[PDB]
């Protein structure tokens, strides 16, 4: 048992017709102290497969060391490593899922949630979520912390069930993503306005989208704002 | 007397090893295999022979990859040769965890050879 010390915070994601897209803010957290401005918590795996990571830093630089060995292993004896035999992101899930699980159990867990997105090899989506204490899930929109109270339901007005996804082209996609960041930046006290993206289409692949910002904000009516009630100047 | 080449850490009176010889025998009696080094890397070759025409082609590798960077390849008995690769990746994969770096080659190579030695020691 521990207890998280740089932490990173939301993680959003959501699928559309041909992939799907997720984001998470470049910030590691310390407390209140936005100490850390250059953390990238969005790992890639492969070229199908981005893993994002949100809570404690030290252990996400950890899964980040396994999944790079995991690569690397896969690689040995197999001649069809970037071909028939390479890494699928339900392999990638499964293996995580499998870990944070035990680790729970031996109560000494990996403080984080954790969301793999990806194309699986018959251009199936991939999105599922697992989290420290090894509970996992799939929607077609998911996110971490505070982006499940506030993005969720902005992301799910656009892929509310199954059958929008078809209907969800990238575009409508990333721009829902983009302006969920906006409102993160807006309510999350922990979130920093820099961010990394990333899409993973069965044509285009795997496009990684680095230093971010929440651009076109509305904050011109703090103007006309005065006092807390009475007050007139 | 005579016995010396029955147990393998035992000198012979001429103070050598001759269980480690007849390793050798099994080394020499397989395939050949090569390497190259070039102005900058290395490349490795082997003879694979096609004992009938039921060998599925090219599927039988026998060169072997440790980590990303480091290729390596053997005479003599196959299974010998994978048991030390598997060794090899472990000692890559320790060294790599602990140095952040990936295993140098001359580093590399002592791993490899501290571990045969060891190998003549019982």
């Amino acid at each position: 048992t521990q207890q998280p010390i740089v932490t990173g915070t939301s993680v959003i994601s959501m699928k559309y017709d041909n992939g799907v897209i997720i984001a998470a803010d470049n910030l590691g957290s310390y407390g209140s102290l936005l100490r850390f401005n250059g953390v990238e918590r969005l790992i890639p795996v492969g070229d199908n497969t981005v893993v994002g990571i949100s809570g404690d830093i030290s252990d996400m630089q950890h899964i980040e060391r396994l999944l790079k060995d995991l690569v690397t292993e896969n690689a040995y004896d197999n001649p069809l490593a970037d071909a028939e035999e390479a890494l699928e992101p339900s392999y990638i899930f499964e293996y995580l899922a499998t870990v944070m699980y035990q680790r729970r159990s031996k109560m000494n867990p990996l403080w984080n949630a954790i969301i793999v997105a990806g194309v699986q090899s018959n251009g199936d989506q991939f999105l599922r979520y697992v989290n420290l204490l090894g509970v996992t899930y799939s929607s077609p929109t998911l996110a971490t912390g505070f982006g499940a109270h506030m993005a969720n339901p902005l992301l799910r007005k656009v892929v509310d069930r199954e059958s929008d996804i078809p209907k969800t082209t990238v575009q409508v996609a990333e721009e829902a993503i983009v302006n969920a960041m906006r409102v993160l930046y807006y309510r999350d006290a922990r979130s920093s306005r820099n961010f990394s993206l990333a899409i993973i289409d069965k044509n285009t692949g795997l496009t990684f989208k680095k230093n971010l910002q929440v651009e076109n904000m509305k904050w011109d009516f703090a103007k006309d704002i005065k006092g807390y009630g009475t007050q007139k100047i | 007397g005579t016995g010396y080449d029955l147990s393998n850490s035992v000198f012979s009176p001429d103070g050598r090893n001759f269980q480690v010889e007849y390793a050798v025998k099994a080394v020499e009696n397989g395939t050949t295999s090569i390497g190259i080094k070039c102005n900058d890397g290395v490349v490795f070759a082997v003879e694979k022979l096609i004992t009938s025409k039921l060998l599925v082609p090219q599927k039988n590798v026998k060169i072997q990859v440790v980590d990303r960077h480091i290729g390596c390849v053997y005479s003599g008995l196959i299974p010998d040769g994978r048991h030390l690769v598997n060794r090899g990746r472990e000692e890559a994969a320790s060294f790599k965890k602990l140095y952040k770096t990936p295993i140098p080659i001359p580093a590399f190579a002592d791993r490899l050879g501290q571990y045969v030695q060891a190998h003549t020691l019982y």
